[PDB]
């Protein structure tokens, strides 16, 4: 509209140009701006057709994401499961009550994806933050020690007991961590063995070896696969929970799965 | 050389050390670091009242990246502080303006994305106009700057979210202020930035004492801050102190006298003197109140408890209401009190519910709903106790606003809350209201302890503290009140040089009339003034009465004569 | 030093001494080198009225400053001015971009000031303040900081007020007293300290506008350079300044004198100037009035509460009148507030307005908005017993303290106003059954607390020539343009007593009924002839009515 | 309503209030089960709920406590053990 003034001068050159369709002219604008600066002027507006763009469903917005889980698990070299995408069309609808449906979505799997790939950096979260809480503590009980005063003595005493009892938690932590990665070299180290398996029953049946065959098919190979399962799990691509993380840490609502460390508090709420 | 003379490098300055050492926040931190390493409309906008370090995150951003402790893909980035206050000042034309802010977006998308931007206080983006602010929205929504801003709430509603789709490209940190522990953390960590400044010592005590007063006594601003500058104020006094002037560290109990020097209220530890005064309260009150001993002793206890460390901090100080016979010394006893802890009869808040018979009269103490006339003004009450908020609150005669207002005081007790037109909150906290009455007149104390029950209800009576009950007048101490009233005549009488000999049964038929059994102690300074006053004047403006002549009064067989 | 041509110093200067020596006021200097020695919330302000020493403080500052007595840390470091009126639709922020360029290059300590920078906050200097390299010391007034310093700032973070209110009476004569010389060499005549502290009171008291430090030395430096030139007396004195204020204020030298004994011994005829008989109340009411401020009633009371009644037109509220102009030098002062509609019981809160946000709150109440205003008002009070008996509370409320409460929340004070309370009681009694009725209507204890309740006498048959006489000498002035003078003759002039009394509303017509008269039944010659300036217009009595 | 049984939970509450609101002064208290169960005792009147229980805290032991804390021999540190007696309770 206000291309350059001064008296109105500018902005309709092509006011002339349109009417006799020279040139085609697609454009988008919002909706509660259309009506602000162009319907003022209803001598321009009226060369103009309007196609009303509504909001789609979450049906339609779990499309475009499936389409669309590929340039960001390719971005982030991370992994991108369905039940993630499905979580997240349904939670952006239903907590975020500000945004409109086709983005407000695509921002969570995005942000959900960056906080992965920034965990399979050195550390991941619940173990950084408590050493750098440590390392603070421990600065800190250093330099209040050299206190030729006597209000520091109960104030210091219990600084102690905060360092000692979270340094615990931090090898605790660092004692599950690393149970969890060497746990991922048998599991696995089976199948490096299970897939010598195989080759194995590949080569029982090259040499005719019929009693190897089923001994590998119905033992020795699916034997292997039945020991990774042993246990139900109770981190290498998203989940249906991560969402679920970034949706309590924007718009403060809690919506997680009760990760166990609060469940007993819960079923304490009464007492 | 288009982003070298409208922006500077808040990186290279961190690497030159003078930055200040953020303590804590990791989460915001982490969280404006997995929001920036985004793919698309990677745009975090630190928001949250004003005060609470929203600025403090990015230096600490910095800082960290000039350390290397960040993820793959964000190291040597080089965060620009860019501004806009020296892009739109210099134009008188049309279209200059653009030419600068494309030059400067130019100069960004040559580079590769490695020049993480940073707009403070960015309500100041929408204006340039007159299209400005808004062609440098195309380059948002793809992820080409990334534009670290920081906002007030206030502002940010005011001036952004009537531009909803240039909103939409921004992400929301919620900044919420710091609780006692971290700010005591976080003064520790600075504490030597001013040691270093001020050639003084400052002692762990005296920042805890901070961070605790910071919270009591200050309740309009906020923590990181409000609590530092205290201990700048201190260091600065200390310092002024030392020098120019012909146990030089400061203490936990300097930090008491700046918050008491500010805001009136008078927290402290109880330095000297003033324990004296406080021990000697009963009698020192008892020269401008005659009688009611049972009443003194509650209101000191009061007074005591409040300024010696045991007292509810969240409940006023006292909610007393005393009632009895009418002309006894109850206004007069709240009169003297505000008098003793302020000597300034004049500054406490009294308020008449003698007017406030009609329902719809408390819109005076509390303001109006908004969209009607009187919104901007307030409220008198909560205006006058939001500042000065040591006052001695009253009510005179609460038994003649019907029945309503009585629930309003409901609240404004046990909790020293009040809640004014424009949504604001007011604490009571270290006020002493005090309410008289004249239930009774004339019944024992158990047929006035039936009109008080008649007349409130229980969720009221058991709100306020004990209700003291005033004995009659003895009919001996009228000598000592018309000994007060002559010493406060004398005391008018101080421009001149008169004195008066007041004769003992001038005194004593003085105390004899003006006294009746109904109405107490009242008639009596209006008989002193048409006894004495008007016939001194009569006797000064014609002659054979001057100044210093000690005049001498008479107990004639009439009425009293000099 | 590259652009130091919108800049003035205060250091250099300094050090030849053209500036004052600023003895007092040695509290706010510690203030402001305590506040601009700090690490946050540096960079204070000065907030006070105008002419108040803002500049003042400032230098005294800088001179301590070249002398050396400061901390070290501001030790070594100047102050440089600068003038906005200079600056200023366009390329004042491209100069203020060159100035704070050269400040920002100049790479120091070097502190700014900048006078009245209201006008300047904006988004410019904060960049470059949240940084600290440069210390701005700026100053305004109060209400003007709290408009542009409060709404648009956000910067009211970064700045730290200091207060100057005024300095008193005893303070300008020490400050008049240490600048003396410098005029005895400009001029150089001769000065004398009943001058000073006369010139100081008198400018205190009745120049009502201006403020003292600069008022003061105004009057002073004026009546020095008229004493200089009046040489077209080698000294200054008391009457050579009151007659500078009686010149500049209009009232004459005499009157701006001892305002106790010459004033309270003038309630003479001074009154009866203007009023006519009723001696025995202009008497009763002088002595009321002198005692009253004698110095021994009580401070909160109204300066009279004193009412009189009875027979209308004969000047009730003409006293009235002329007692506000005698005492407040104006007679549009007095409030006239009818008892009339205050007939119902709700109406009563007509003359307050109870609550915000109701039909009338911004109107304010009849008597309180009209009185926190001008409190030297004369309340007038007309039929006072047709007032619903509900106002006598306010009244007594009034007169038992001086004080009331308006519906805003604001207090008004009574301490040094006059209240009046007119009436129409009293049609038939001559002194017996009027004061039973006035004891009888009214309620009898609140009649106590008031003062004399004396009753107009009646006027004399003879004693309306008087009257009329004043209003003769008044209409005299009416046709002063032409300069057409005026007959008198007793037969006419009494002619209008028994034709325009009318007992009923005594000479409230005597105005009317002869200016309409005579002015427009000679209004006719005055366009065709007969009559030109030196004839005395013989009017008569002719067989019936007043023709030429 | 309340109960006389549960008022003595309550006294324990207010108790602890006391004593964390006086840890600020590096002061506490050791109170005996005699003064424990009379405060509760002195939960009268089952119509004013429990605050009057609170009034008897403060008019019982507060003011007396402040008494002494503002007139020396109560320095900061030792704790003071409260006890019963008679009608009241002593220090
Ligand atoms: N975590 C922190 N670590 C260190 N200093 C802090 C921290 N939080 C706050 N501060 C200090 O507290 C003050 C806060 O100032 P800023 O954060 O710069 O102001 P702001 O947060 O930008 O608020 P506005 O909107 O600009 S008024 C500064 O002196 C900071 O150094
Ligand atoms: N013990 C006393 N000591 C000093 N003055 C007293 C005493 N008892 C009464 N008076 C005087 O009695 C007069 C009335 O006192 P007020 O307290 O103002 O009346 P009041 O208590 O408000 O009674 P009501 O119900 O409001 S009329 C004052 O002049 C007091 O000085
Ligand atoms: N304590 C003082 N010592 C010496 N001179 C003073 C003192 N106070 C005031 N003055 C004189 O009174 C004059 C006051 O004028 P200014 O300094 O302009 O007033 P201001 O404080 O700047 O406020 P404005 O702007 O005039 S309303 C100065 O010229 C001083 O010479
Ligand atoms: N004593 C008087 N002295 C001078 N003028 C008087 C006197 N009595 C009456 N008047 C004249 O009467 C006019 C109106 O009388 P006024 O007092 O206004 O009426 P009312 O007494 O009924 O209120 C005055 O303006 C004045 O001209």
């Amino acid at each position: 509209v206000g291309a350059g003034a001064t008296a109105m001068d500018a902005g309709n050159m092509i006011k002339p140009m349109l009417a006799r369709g020279e040139l085609r002219l697609v454009g988008a604008t919002t909706l509660d701006e259309y009506r602000k600066h162009i319907e003022k002027d209803a001598a321009l507006e009226r060369r103009f057709q309007q196609v009303y763009v509504g909001e789609p469903s979450v049906e339609d917005t779990i499309g475009i994401l499936r389409g669309l889980k590929d340039r960001y698990e390719v971005h982030h070299g991370v992994r991108i499961t369905d039940s993630a995408l499905v979580a997240a069309a349904t939670l952006s609808d239903r907590y975020i009550t500000a945004r409109f449906l086709p983005d407000k979505a695509i921002d969570l799997v995005d942000e959900a994806a960056s906080r992965l790939r920034m965990e399979i950096d050195s550390r991941p979260v619940e173990i950084d933050e408590v050493e750098r809480l440590v390392r603070r503590l421990e600065i800190e009980e250093m330099a209040l020690s050299k206190e030729e005063d006597e209000a520091s003595a109960e104030r210091l005493a219990k600084l102690r007991s905060e360092l000692a009892d979270q340094k615990e938690k931090l090898a605790e932590l660092t004692t599950r961590w690393q149970n969890e990665k060497n746990a991922i070299e048998i599991v696995r180290d089976l199948k490096e063995q299970l897939e010598a398996l195989r080759g194995e029953s590949e080569r029982a049946e090259r040499d005719g070896d019929l009693a190897k065959a089923a001994e590998l098919r119905y033992g020795r190979i699916p034997e292997v696969e039945k020991k990774l399962d042993a246990a139900l799990p109770q981190k290498e691509e998203v989940g249906p929970d991560d969402i679920a993380d970034v949706v309590s840490a924007w718009t403060g609502i809690p919506a997680g799965r009760l990760l166990e460390g609060e469940t007993a508090k819960l079923l304490r709420m009464e007492d | 050389q288009a982003l070298q003379k409208y922006s500077t490098d808040l990186t290279a300055r961190a690497r030159e050390g003078k930055l200040d050492p953020v303590i804590g926040r990791d989460n915001e931190i982490r969280r404006v670091v997995q929001v920036l390493s985004r793919r698309t409309k990677n745009n975090p906008v630190l928001i949250g009242e004003p005060g609470v370090g929203k600025t403090a995150i990015v230096e600490g951003l910095a800082q960290r990246i000039v350390a290397g402790d960040v993820p793959e893909s964000l190291r040597d980035k080089t965060i620009v502080a860019l501004d806009l206050g020296s892009m739109v000042a210099g134009s008188k034309y049309r279209g200059e303006f653009e030419e600068r802010l494309k030059a400067v977006l130019d100069d960004i998308k040559n580079s590769a994305g490695q020049i993480i931007t940073f707009i403070d206080e960015l309500h100041t983006i929408v204006g340039a106009g007159a299209d400005a602010g808004n062609m440098i929205k195309p380059m948002l929504a793809r992820g080409e700057l990334r534009l670290v801003g920081a906002t007030t709430l206030d502002e940010y509603r005011k001036h952004i979210e009537k531009d909803a789709a240039l909103e939409r490209r921004f992400q929301q940190v919620y900044v919420g202020e710091p609780s006692v522990e971290d700010t005591i953390g976080i003064l520790r960590g600075l504490k030597d930035r001013y040691e270093v400044h001020h050639g003084v010592r400052i002692t762990d005590s005296a920042l805890v004492a901070a961070a605790t007063l910071s919270d009591r006594y200050i309740t309009a601003r906020f923590l990181p801050d409000k609590a530092i500058d205290l201990v700048d104020e201190a260091a600065s006094r200390l310092r002024m102190e030392i020098d120019s002037r012909p146990k030089e560290e400061v203490g936990p109990d300097d930090i008491a006298d700046v918050v008491s020097a500010w805001t009136g209220i008078p927290a402290g530890r109880l330095l000297e003197g003033e324990t004296a005064k406080l021990l000697r309260m009963e009698d020192e009150l008892g020269k401008r109140v005659i009688g009611q001993k049972a009443a003194v002793t509650a209101v000191s206890d009061a007074v005591r408890r409040s300024r010696a460390g045991v007292s509810d901090p969240n409940r006023p100080t006292g909610a007393f209401m005393f009632l009895g016979p009418t002309g006894v010394g109850k206004t007069e006893l709240a009169k003297a009190l505000a008098d003793f802890l302020f000597d300034d009869e004049r500054a406490m808040v009294r308020i008449d519910m003698s007017e406030y018979g009609e329902k719809h009269t408390v819109a005076r103490l509390i303001g109006a709903p908004p969209g009607y006339v009187g919104y901007e003004a307030g409220g008198q009450l909560t205006e006058a106790v939001r500042r000065r908020p040591y006052t001695v609150v009253l009510f005179d005669e609460i038994e003649k606003a019907h029945p309503d207002v009585f629930d309003v005081l409901l609240q404004v007790l046990d909790e020293g809350r009040l809640t004014d037109g424009h949504g604001r909150t007011v604490d009571f906290r270290n006020t002493i209201l005090i309410l008289t009455s004249n239930l009774g007149s004339g019944g024992s104390a158990e047929q006035v302890l039936a009109a008080v029950r008649a007349t409130f209800k229980p969720e009221f009576i058991n709100r306020l503290d004990d209700v003291l009950i005033f004995e009659g007048l003895n009919p001996e101490e009228l000598v000592r009140i018309v000994d007060i009233q002559l010493a406060q005549l004398g005391k008018r009488l101080a421009q001149r040089r008169l004195q008066l000999q007041v004769s003992l049964p001038a005194k004593r038929w003085l105390a004899q009339r003006g006294f009746d059994p109904v109405y107490g102690a009242r008639p009596l300074r209006r008989l002193v003034q048409q006894a004495i006053g008007d016939q001194l004047a009569k006797m000064l403006l014609a002659g054979q009465v001057h100044d210093g002549d000690t005049v001498p009064v008479n107990v004639s067989p009439d009425a009293d004569s000099l």
